[PDB]
């Protein structure tokens, strides 16, 4: 839509892009029945306007009826009448491919009944529609602009991008399940897996075993008239400052059935929304999809946990174990779900870790959070040479 | 109008006095003096060239430029520089 | 990217540095500046050009201006018995220019 | 009369010639193969040929222009059929295009005279509003008579619909699916901020364009334009605006990642003369810093760097950083700032910054929202402006921690992510880095620890493959050598003329090497030999066991410095356009890295 | 002053022009000085201004000066402030046929001549549409021989114009309308003067026809073409490549 111009107006378009904001559902009139209680008769009238079909049909300025041709009364059947839904939304580019430094080029889109409840902000888009444009601006009436560029659609497709709370949600076949039932019955598979996970890089096998069992995750059981009990699991690691951790983050990113990424420091929106909706459709206040909450069944990537102040450590306690947020801002006092799982990463204060010294005085955290995460694995880089003789080989073996 | 020039006639004195005081700096001082200053003295030289409006550099005004940067570095330092007061006056 | 009182005319004013890209820009009380208003003058005397990365607009200019300034020492008096950066709390990398 | 002028114009089409070659005739013959339906024109070329059109197109242009359009279409119609008779229904009017260089007049010196004439000018751009459409041909049916008709409009993208063909007034519907339209936009302008009064805010002006004169421009691009000071609507007053009839842009102002990738053919032969010289490396080292002295070893890294390295991908996604990361480190003087000033010049599409971000410059993506509709847009980034480029920094010391973090992540994976409230980002950096240091009080650091500059003792010896103490300890003659090396610059131009005569010999100027760089940066397909494998595994285990003792003595080593020379060697061989590698440059490899381990000791 | 001289020199469409611009100036002046004379659109404000300024100087002319509701109002207000041929026995005026002749943008002298013809010989008539039709047609064929000599696409357009300006689908009556006036007007000295001026002589020149008809073979029937014709036709095939 940075490119869709006057050229090929009426020619079917497919645009790839993003969602920004939407419009509230609105059932809407197709036919207004009016009843004659003098006999037991009905009288049915129906409407139409520009945007139901593309052919420029002869218009009908139709008006709400009160009387009959006889001049009798009339009554309504809000419930035998037939109405229909509608939505409009605005679409601009995928931000990945942007001419970074420039504004987007957003346009307007419209929908029908079947195809409205599938969208939201922070969603990747592909459509099949028509770049119609209708009106008579300045032509007939009087005095400068022209038409109201827009699209109508016949098909829409969302799908996955890295960093969005959404799956590509891959498929299987009879042969795939054949192969998996073959894969299952082989009595080493977790181990061979655990080395097959990031075959790029060697070692840390105990640790990639754990990434595996985390993305597998628990079961997240709930209670008969009770609160919920945790399924997800989270990992933490500290070590010497040039090992596989930060590369392992990006590794685990794409690997999963779902995944979203963080950089570390960030305030008022890590799992929040600020609860301010700019609405001119009305004067009302609703929420927008929150970030941590944008994970629901997946895993999250976090690093540089050390640089995070308490102001969010505090915020996380109900989120690691109790997995839910409820807040009390001036407008709202409602509840939302964050059934997530997490991976961390650390750097200690003194470069590396020494086992003559304790494993605890250099992490510099509460024992609370040490307990909060399920598991903590430590890593070292004290020097030998046979410890890296073959690592050199494997690296060169796989460049 | 005036973009007056400099003639490479006796300019290797630049190289001379620079290397001189760049050693004399360590002789009693803590911080150095660096080519930044040299480039600046040249800019001052052409500055005074534009000032006089002469056709190109004159030699006996580089004395002014370099004296300026000299007594610039003078006051910029400790009382320890009080020996630089006696050392780096020959370039006056 | 500033508004205007008249009819919301978006405009691009620049600091007075920008105005005298051939000439000169005076300043008083150089100290009394935050992060970014300092980084700007640093950029100026460094590569003599500005950059902007905001508001659907990207650009560099010519900032080949002559700089003048002033400031106030810590304690009124200069503290004769110390060097410069040790007395006044300025930073060096723009001080070198 | 008007047809006299039409012929005086149409003779200029096919009966004009200069440098003994037809110009516009075959230009059209090409444009029609392009399916362009427009051209380019100069108006300087019309003054000598004929004075019967100039003095009247000046003062009554709109009276004369659509005539030219129709003349053009007339020429098209013959040549279309003739070329169909040669080899191998709907031919609209062709937008005309032109330009000029006669003069430039500013917005300030306008008045309410010479209005509706044509004027020349300068300025700066803002707007990229929206593709607003207009009509060109639109069919009409009456709702009662069912009486079809048709309308077409020409230039003004005067009259309205017909008021009566009883049907009454407004009897007409506009059909769309057999109607035709075109695009325009609303484009702004404002003067040079350097040529303004001291006091007031500036004055801007709108303008409009059409089909193929659209979308040429993006803001910041300084442009000159020529147009018609038109009008539309206190006591009684109409708004001044302008109609475009000529635009000319600098070819490429601020560096566009959508750059040129299909180079000419004449340059290939000298490129490959320079491929096949054995002196390639030594020339590049002689020329990257011609007005600069010593530190040959430092200049010997940049060429390893700019050419990148082994873009290698594997079926998980764990790419390896195709480029390399570097860090100067040292004192005043010693050229640590001047190269960095230079490198943007030699660079095709890269960027320079100071630290902390610069004025109005996010050192990473500083996202915010839209002035209109209050919506989200990824705005900027000094780390994504330069996607597929180097980045130059000075004063790395005074970072902000939030500023340091993402950049600290780039140099090992080169991909930033932001996941604030609603927007979820994975924006690719894919960049190389040049650092620059502020040693605390300068030189005594060699007497001290590696660090003891700043409180990142970790990342220094970790995320860097080129770290050098860059100094000599005031040798009494190096001063004189560098001084006389450099004094000749300021006048006599002997340092410049030496480069002249050496480019006449075996050296290369700025842009030939620029294009060489661009070409090889995007062309090559390097790799290294299994034979070259062990050569440095041995070096690695030896340096390990070596400094094990000397560092166990109570005075860094990484897998990364192991993995680094893997790619530097490939770069220096890449220079020779090397799909393989041998020891020829692997020796230079550790010849140059050893500076790092010597610094590693101290 | 531009607009004043415009509307003042709009009357034709020695002392007159001068005294009348002065008159309109001081008239407009007097009319606008006081607060007494308002809601007078300048759309029309230099017309009975000009008529009374005609009334003032020396000689005045009621016709061709006023040439309407408020025309009278403002006058008093200021003056206190101070087919076609089956139709039998039709009637016409000076300006009715000035219109029907000025539709071809012909000059006014020819029109005055047809007017003189009429007002002397509009006496014994059946229908003047015929006479004036034929008249202005034989003005056109005589003055427009050049463009027609090179453009035979004209003679259809012209006859079609006057066929429907007088509302007929049949036209041979128009043919008679031409030849009968030509039978009538054939031999007057002014007609003669026009024929020597614009040089038709049946549409053909003198120095040709006399050799056409005295008895010659040197008579140039231009079946062949002239040299400049070919000199310029060659350019069309010069660029035949394209
Ligand atoms: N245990 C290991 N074995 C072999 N190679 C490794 C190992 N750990 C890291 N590497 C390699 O060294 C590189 C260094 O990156 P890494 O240390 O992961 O960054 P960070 O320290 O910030 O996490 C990786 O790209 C990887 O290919
Ligand atoms: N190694 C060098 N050889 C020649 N000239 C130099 C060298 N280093 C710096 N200069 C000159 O000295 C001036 C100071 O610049 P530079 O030293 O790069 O900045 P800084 O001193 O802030 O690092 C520049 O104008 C530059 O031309
Ligand atoms: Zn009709």
């Amino acid at each position: 839509p940075r490119t869709l111009t006057a050229q090929h107006l009426n020619k079917l378009v497919s645009v790839e892009g993003i969602v920004t904001k939407t419009s509230l559902v609105r059932p809407k009139l197709i036919r207004s029945v009016h009843y004659a209680a003098k006999t037991g008769r009905f009288h049915y009238r129906d409407y139409t306007d520009a945007t139901t079909t593309l052919t420029t049909r002869i218009p009908t300025p139709a008006i709400y009826p009160t009387e009959d041709t006889e001049g009798n009364k009339l009554t309504t059947e809000y419930g035998y009448s037939t109405f229909i839904d509608h939505q409009r939304i605005t679409v601009q580019e995928m931000p990945e491919m942007a001419p970074a430094g420039q504004l987007p080029r957003s346009i307007d889109v419209i929908l029908d009944d079947d195809l409205v409840d599938k969208t939201k902000p922070g969603d990747r888009v592909n459509v099949v529609g028509v770049f119609k444009s209708l009106g008579a601006g300045g032509m007939n009436q009087s005095n400068l602009i022209g038409f109201k560029t827009l699209i109508l659609g016949n098909t829409v497709y969302p799908l996955h991008a890295r960093s969005t709370g959404v799956a590509a949600r891959q498929m299987l076949t009879d042969f795939d399940i054949r192969n998996i039932n073959k894969l299952s019955k082989k009595k080493d598979i977790f181990d061979i897996l655990s080395q097959s996970l990031a075959p790029s890089i060697y070692g840390h096998d105990h640790i990639k075993k754990a990434i595996l069992l985390m993305l597998m995750g628990g079961v997240e059981k709930n209670l008969e008239n009770g609160s919920h009990l945790r399924g997800d699991i989270n990992i933490l690691m500290v070590g010497d400052p040039s090992t596989a951790k930060s590369q392992l983050l990006r590794f685990v990113l794409n690997t999963a059935s779902l995944a979203i990424a963080t950089t570390g420091r960030g305030s008022s929106g890590v799992g929040l929304t600020a609860a301010v909706t700019t609405d001119r459709e009305t004067g009302e206040r609703r929420l927008e999809a929150g970030a941590m909450v944008l994970a629901d069944r997946g895993v999250v990537c976090i690093d540089e946990f050390d640089k995070m102040t308490d102001v969010d450590r505090v915020a996380i306690h109900e989120v690691m174990e109790q997995q839910t947020v409820t807040i009390a801002k001036a407008g709202i006092h409602t509840t939302l779900n964050a059934r997530c799982s997490v991976i961390a990463a650390a750097n200690p204060v003194f470069g590396q870790y020494d086992v003559n010294r304790d494993p605890h005085q250099n992490i510099a955290l509460p024992d609370s959070l040490l307990s909060r995460f399920d598991l903590l694995f430590v890593v070292t880089d004290d020097i030998n040479e046979i410890r890296d003789r073959s690592i050199s080989e494997h690296v060169l073996r796989t460049h | 109008k005036i973009y007056p020039k400099l003639h490479q006639m006796d300019m290797d004195k630049v190289s001379r006095v620079y290397a001189d005081l760049r050693r004399e700096s360590i002789s009693t001082g803590s911080f150095p003096i660096t080519v930044r200053h040299l480039e600046s003295i040249l800019r001052i030289a052409e500055s005074f060239a534009k000032m006089r409006l002469s056709e190109f550099v004159s030699s006996y005004d580089l004395d002014r430029a370099i004296k300026v940067v000299v007594d610039s570095f003078v006051d910029a330092q400790k009382v320890s520089v009080r020996r630089q007061l006696r050392r780096s006056f020959a370039i006056y | 990217v500033r508004k205007d009182p008249i009819t919301k005319e978006w405009t691009l004013e620049g600091g007075a540095l920008v105005l005298a890209d051939k000439g000169v820009c005076l300043i008083d009380e150089f100290d009394k500046m935050n992060d970014q208003d300092r980084t700007s003058i640093h950029e100026a005397m460094e590569q003599q050009s500005i950059s902007i990365s905001k508001a659907g607009i990207v650009t560099t200019l010519q900032a080949r201006c002559s700089i003048i300034a002033a400031a106030n020492p810590n304690g009124g008096r200069y503290n004769s018995t110390l060097p410069l950066a040790q007395n006044v709390s300025l930073t060096e990398p723009i001080l070198s220019r | 009369d008007n047809t006299e002028i039409i012929k005086s114009f149409k003779n200029f089409i096919l009966e004009f010639r200069l440098d003994s070659q037809f110009i516009y005739r075959d230009q059209l013959r090409n444009n029609i193969l392009v399916k362009n339906y427009s051209l380019t024109v100069n108006m300087e070329h019309l003054i000598g040929y004929n004075e019967d059109i100039y003095k009247k197109l000046s003062d009554e242009p709109s009276d004369i222009i659509p005539l030219f359009e129709t003349a053009i279409t007339q020429v098209a119609k013959r040549i279309s059929i003739l070329s169909r008779a040669q080899s191998a229904n709907s031919l609209p009017t062709f937008q005309l295009i032109l330009n000029s260089n006669a003069n430039q007049i500013p917005l300030r010196d306008l008045d309410s005279e010479h209005v509706s004439k044509i004027v020349r000018l300068s300025g700066i751009i803002i707007s990229t509003s929206v593709l607003s459409s207009r009509a060109t041909y639109l069919s009409i049916m009456c709702r009662n008579c069912r009486h079809t008709t048709s309308i077409t409009i020409n230039n003004f993208n005067t009259v309205s619909l017909p008021r009566s063909c009883n049907c009454g007034p407004d009897p007409y519907i506009i059909i769309h699916e057999s109607s035709k339209f075109i695009d325009q936009q609303f484009l702004k302008l404002q003067e040079i901020p350097e040529l303004v009064p001291v006091g007031e805010m500036p004055r801007n002006l709108t303008m409009t364009c059409d089909r193929y004169l659209t979308n040429k421009v993006i803001p910041g691009t300084r442009v000159t334009i020529v147009g018609i000071y038109s009008i539309y609507n206190g006591v009684a007053i109409r708004t001044p605006y302008i109609k475009i009839l000529g635009i000319q842009s600098d070819v490429e102002t601020s560096s566009i990642w959508n750059s040129v990738t299909m180079f000419t053919e004449e340059e290939e032969e000298e490129f490959l003369q320079l491929s096949r010289n054995p002196k390639l490396y030594e020339i590049l080292t002689n020329s990257i810093a011609p007005s600069i002295f010593g530190n040959e070893d430092i200049k010997k890294a940049i060429v390893c760097l700019l050419m990148g390295g082994s873009k290698k991908i594997l079926p998980d996604g764990m790419r390896l950083r195709g480029d390399i990361n570097v860090l100067l480190l040292g004192d005043p003087g010693t050229a640590k700032s001047q190269l960095l000033k230079f490198v943007e010049k030699v660079s095709p599409i890269a960027v320079y910054t100071s630290g902390k971000g610069s004025s109005a410059a996010g050192l990473t993506a500083s996202v915010q929202r839209d002035p209109m509709t209050r919506e989200f847009y990824l705005e900027g980034g000094a780390m994504v402006l330069a996607d597929g480029g180097v980045v130059c920094i000075d004063e790395f010391d005074k970072m902000r921690d939030e500023d340091r973090v993402a950049i600290h992540e780039a140099m090992e994976q080169q991909t930033i992510s932001i996941a604030k409230a609603g927007i979820t980002t994975v924006l690719n950096s894919r960049t190389s880095v040049l650092a620059a240091a502020n040693p605390i009080y300068g030189r005594y650091d060699d007497l001290k620890s590696p660090g003891d500059n700043i409180d990142f003792q970790t990342t220094i010896l970790s995320r860097f493959d080129m770290i050098f103490i860059v100094k000599d300890d005031h040798n009494e003659e190096r001063d004189i050598s560098i001084a006389n090396h450099v004094i000749n610059i300021h006048t006599g131009n002997a340092n410049a003329m030496q480069n002249q005569q050496e480019e006449n010999g075996s050296e290369i100027s700025i842009e030939k090497m620029k294009r060489y760089i661009t070409y090889c940066r995007l062309k090559c397909a390097p790799r290294l030999s299994p034979q070259a494998a062990e050569k440095l595994s041995s070096n690695f285990v030896t340096i390990r066991k070596q400094l094990l003792i000397n560092e166990l003595e109570s005075t860094p080593i990484t897998i990364r410095q192991l993995e680094a020379i893997i790619r530097i060697t490939e770069s220096l061989a890449k220079l020779e356009l090397s799909p393989i590698a041998q020891e020829r440059h692997v020796d230079e490899a550790i010849r140059l890295f050893q500076a790092s381990t010597m610094d590693a000791a101290s | 002053q531009h607009c004043v001289a415009e509307v003042l020199r709009l009357d034709p469409q020695s002392g007159y022009l001068k005294k009348l611009t002065n008159a309109t100036s001081i008239l407009y002046n007097t009319s606008l000085n006081k607060v007494m004379l308002k809601q007078d659109e300048e759309v029309a404000r230099c017309h009975i201004c000009a008529y009374i300024a005609s009334q003032k100087m020396n000689e005045k002319h009621m016709p061709d000066l006023c040439y309407p509701k408020k025309a009278k109002h403002l006058m008093n207000l200021f003056r206190q402030s101070l087919s076609l041929l089956v139709k039998k026995y039709c009637k016409m005026t000076t300006e009715e046929i000035i219109r029907l002749c000025n539709d071809f943008e012909l000059p006014r002298e020819v029109a005055y001549k047809i007017v003189d013809e009429y007002n002397i010989n509009a006496s014994r008539l059946v229908c003047p549409w015929q006479l004036v039709c034929g008249l202005v047609l034989n003005c056109t064929f005589i003055v427009f021989n050049e463009r027609r000599r090179k453009d035979p696409r004209i003679d259809h357009f012209i006859v079609s114009k006057m066929c429907s300006l007088m509302l007929t689908s049949k036209v041979d009556d128009v043919i008679e309308c031409v030849k009968l006036v030509k039978e009538l007007i054939i031999g007057e000295k002014w007609f003669r003067d026009l024929q020597i001026r614009y040089d038709d002589f049946d549409g053909i020149r003198y120095d040709e026809i006399i050799f056409r008809k005295l008895g010659s073979m040197l008579q140039t029937t231009n079946i062949l073409v002239t040299d400049d014709q070919y000199n310029i036709w060659k350019k069309r095939i010069e660029m035949d490549l394209a």
